[PDB]
Order: structure tokens, then sequence, then C-alpha cells
RNA sequence: AGUAAACUGAGAGGCUUAGUUGAACAGGGCCCUGAAGCGCGUCGUCAAGUCGUAAAGUGUACUGGAAAGUGCACUU
């Protein structure tokens, strides 16, 4: 690494440093005072203080790059977040007036709800001895199950069987089907449950 | 009102009566009673006790001390009998001792050697490499890892087994402590061959409760042994009984300990 | 981590240099030296190898299911 182990990484929150020195605990105080020393790093190109910053998003674009291309990566999803929108702004415009007080037409809370939808809580790690590895059941953390969601969805709409259908549709298509639970990822998500359920024999090493 | 009786079944040292004790929450048949459940653990001898105990067993629970190399590989015969006998009642297996493992990956392989690479029904299939006396037992339910000692996952095995449950004197305690004291302070024979007897059990001017007991043994080095250098060893053991003792009675006790030869 | 991946230029004539865009993951334990601690441990045989191999005790009495056991008395 071209930084000192002395560099700190920056908090671009925006909202922190305009905490009132009142609200400020003792703790939060001395914390405010030691980052006064500390040598602070530049901020990466990506996340900035704007209102419209979300990491969520920002890291499945990051998942879908390819070669450096975030150009791309970017136009692909805010592709698919358009999409979203004008397909549930078409589904609102034709709905009675009583189903039209159930239908979600933020793009962001249909992407949040629809990853965590696809979340998995419990997975399976292989660990070794004997020469043979042995798959233990394990609750995921909140990162790795985090992860699982975006990876599942990604690779479910870069299946090679939708042929000449762009990815924006794919996407879109497919992320209003978990905000339904439905869908292939749900399903891959459930077929790990039960392989994990399956195997229930060594359920309590905690220790892998 | 939904009811189970569990008995406990192993080696003699496997840690059944402690396992026991922390289900019960009490050093103590027991009965563990909660919302609308009931389960009655019988703790049996190690190996006629334990068959007639199974003649009412609606679930067995098998303790095996994974910390003994000796007996951690294999299910004793008389046991595997005892299962193949009453082989209709479910049976549980709970691995006791983890926490003094010092490579712990050891239990994968004991699991698949106890049970025969078979539990609940299920085949357990792993990773296979590149490409007569029965040992275990392959119709456990269930499997456990815990370490009865430190309460680890007890709590675990109690919610389960209460998820299985169908619809359906003070002088003496006195005594039970002292000798748990000796037992712990004391080397070897010793706190076998101590007898006790009780010299004053009163109430004091103040509301305690004034005890004098007497502690015999047969020999010399066994006085020697109980009283310590300095007197340190009996006194701690009587510092430490009498604590146990503000937590059993609720209230003051002056504990005096004293040692004679029994003649 | 300016790492992987993708894309350009310059050279000496498969090898040396200059750039652009730019990720994901980041948790458990060891082998081995390092830092110390405790314990243990202090082999036998036929004629020597041109041989083989890695509660506990002391007495005494009886012992016909004796690779030692039991009984009585003592010691720590
Ligand atoms: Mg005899
Ligand atoms: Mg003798």
């Amino acid at each position: 690494s071209r930084y000192s182990p002395e560099f700190k990484d920056p908090l671009i929150d925006k909202e922190y440093y305009r905490k009132p020195v009142e609200e400020l605990t003792e703790e939060e105080k001395y914390v405010r005072e030691l980052k006064k020393t500390q040598l602070i790093k530049a901020a990466p190109a990506g996340k900035t203080s704007s209102v419209f910053e979300d990491p969520v998003i920002s890291k499945f674009t990051n998942m879908m790059m390819i070669g450096g291309n975030k150009v791309l990566a970017r136009s692909l999803m805010i592709q698919t977040l358009e999409a979203v929108k004008r397909k549930q702004f078409e589904k609102y415009h034709a709905a009675s007036a009583e189903e039209q007080a159930t239908i979600e037409r933020n793009p962001y809370t249909i992407f949040h709800q629809a990853l965590k939808n696809c979340e998995p809580m419990i997975g399976l790690v292989p660990i070794l001895k004997g020469g043979r590895f042995y798959q233990v059941p394990v609750p995921l953390p909140d990162r790795r199950r985090r992860f699982l969601a975006m990876k599942w969805m990604i690779t479910e709409c870069r299946d090679k069987k939708h042929q000449r259908t762009l990815m924006p549709e794919k996407l879109s298509h497919k992320l209003l089907e978990a905000f339904h639970n439905q869908g292939p990822v749900i399903k891959r998500k459930h077929d790990l449950h039960k392989m994990a359920e399956a195997n229930r024999a060594l359920a309590h090493y905690r220790w892998w | 009102s939904r009811v189970l009786r569990v008995v406990l079944l192993g080696a003699p040292n496997a840690g059944k009566s402690t396992l026991s004790n922390q289900l019960l929450g009490r050093k103590v048949l027991g009965v563990i009673t909660e919302k609308e459940t009931q389960v009655i653990l019988l703790d049996t001898p190690g190996i006629e006790d334990p068959w007639k105990s199974m003649e009412s067993a609606d679930l067995v629970v098998v303790l095996v001390d994974v910390s003994d190399k000796w007996t951690r590989n294999q299910l004793s015969p008389q046991l595997l009998r005892c299962l193949t006998k009453y082989s209709q009642i479910p049976s549980v297996l709970v691995m006791n001792k983890v926490d003094c493992l010092k490579q712990k990956s050891v239990l994968l392989e004991l699991t698949a050697a106890l049970t025969e690479g078979v539990v609940n029904g299920k085949k357990l299939k792993m990773r296979q490499a590149f490409h007569p006396q029965r040992i275990g037992w392959p119709h456990f339910k269930e499997i456990f890892m815990l370490s009865a000692l430190s309460q680890e996952d007890v709590k675990t095995l109690k919610q389960y087994l209460l998820t299985q449950a169908q619809p359906g004197t003070p002088e003496e305690i006195c005594a039970n402590i002292i000798r748990e004291k000796l037992l712990e302070h004391l080397p070897q024979e010793v706190p076998y061959n101590v007898q006790q007897k009780t010299a004053v059990w009163e109430e004091g001017p103040g509301g305690e409760l004034v005890i004098q007991q007497k502690l015999l043994v047969p020999k010399e080095s066994y006085v020697k042994l109980l009283i310590g250098p300095k007197g340190h060893v009996i006194s701690q053991i009587a510092q430490e009984a009498g604590h146990d003792l503000m937590d059993i009675f609720l209230c003051d006790v002056d504990i005096r300990l004293s040692v004679k030869l029994l003649k």
C-alpha cells in the first residue's frame, strides 16, 4: 500500500460533523479530538456527501462491473431503476382505486426489499480433516448474506438462457419477481435452506 | 399439558449427573416444569437400574466423553445391547466435555464413528478424499456437542427436550456440602474415609446458626492432610462450606470444623 | 489496490519501458522458529554377538479357576 499505516479512512457523512457540541458524549468528544491529530486518506472516487448516495446500489454496480467499465455498469443500473419505475407506473395506472394503495412505485424500496427477500440465513462451510472435507451448517454473517443475495441476482441475470434480452430488462423483471417472493433467486435461497436442514447431523460445530 | 420421560445413559464418568444438575439449574429423578411442559429426567448408574429405567423411557440421552481417548471412539457393548433391545425408543447423542479437546475438529470424525455415518435416517455423505461387534448406533435422532461443566449450550439441549414433549435434613445438607469440599480439597482416598459427627447445632444469640461439626478419620496422616500447613486446608474448607450455607439456609452461620482420630 | 481484469502508446530488434478505466473478499487455525511452564524418563535372552527389540506398600498364613488372590496385623 502507498498509504502509511498512520493514515486513517475518511468519514464522508455530512450530518456527523454538524452534531452540536452539547450532544457529544465524553467518549465521542474524545474521538473527535483524536481525529484532529490523525492523518486521513483522500476520499476515493465513488461515495460523496450527496443525499441520493446509496451504498447498496453502489456495491451492486461494482459487482456488475466488467473490466473496470464503471460507466457501463452505472448506465445499466440506472436503466434498471428507470425500467422498474416505468413498470410500476404502468401497473398503478391500470389498477383499481383499492389496488393503488398497495402498489410500490419507488424503485429504491423495491430494490432493497427484493434483495432482502433473497438473503439466506444459513449456509454451509467445508472444514478439513481426515482427508474428507466436511460440510457443516453455519449461520451466515450479515455481510455474507448481503453479498450472496447480490451475487445470486447477478448470476441469475447473466444466465445464457436469456437470449438477446438486455440486462436492464432482465434485471428489472427479476427484481420485481423477488419483490413478491417469487422467481429463481428465492428458490435458490430455499434450496440452500433445505440442503442445510438435510445435514443437521453436524449442526452444532460452533468453530468453523 | 405435554410430558416427556428422558433417561440418561452413558459411561460412569461421562458427566450424566453433571448434565442433570445443569438442566435442573440446581445441584441435586428430577422434574423440569416450564409453561405447559414437564420433563422427567432419570439419572441412571453407569455401566439392572439402567434397563428398568429404559422400561419407562420416552427418550434416551447417550452421553459420550470426547476427552477420554480410550472410550470416545466407540459405544460400549452393553450400551449397544441396551439400545438394540429398546430400539423403538428415540435416542439422542450428546458429546460431553468438548472444552477439554485441544483439536476439536476431531469431533467430526467421532460423529461418523458413533453414528455409523447415519443420523435421523439420513446418510451423512462427506466429500470422499481424492476419488461383528458394532462400534456405533445409526438410529440417533440428533447430535449435540456440549460441555456440562461450563453450561455451554446445555440450554440448546434443554429447549430440544422441551420441544419433543408429547401431549399427556439440614444436617444432611451440611454434611453433603462438607463432603463436597473434602472431595475437592483432599487427595486420593482420604475424603472417602472421613466420618462426620454433628457436635453442636443451635441458634446463637444473634439469630445465627451455630454449627460445630467433628471430622473423624482413622489415621494421623489423614489428620495432617485435613488440617494442612498451619491449619490452612481445614480453614479453607470451613469458609467455603460456610459460604455455601450462606446461600442455602439464608442466614448467618458460624461453622467450626474440628478433627479427631477414630479410637 | 491503483492490485486483478479490460484498453492504448514507446522501444531493442518473447523481451524492456509509459499511460487510461478500475473491482470483489478482507473471517476462524496451524506447521514451524519466537516467549516461557510442568511433567516424565532415568529393556531383555540362549550360549557375547555374524542375538532380539520402542490409595499405595511391608510382613505373615492359606491358595486347586495362583501372569498372583484372599485373610489378619502394621506403615505413609
Ligand atoms: Mg484363592
Ligand atoms: Mg497379603
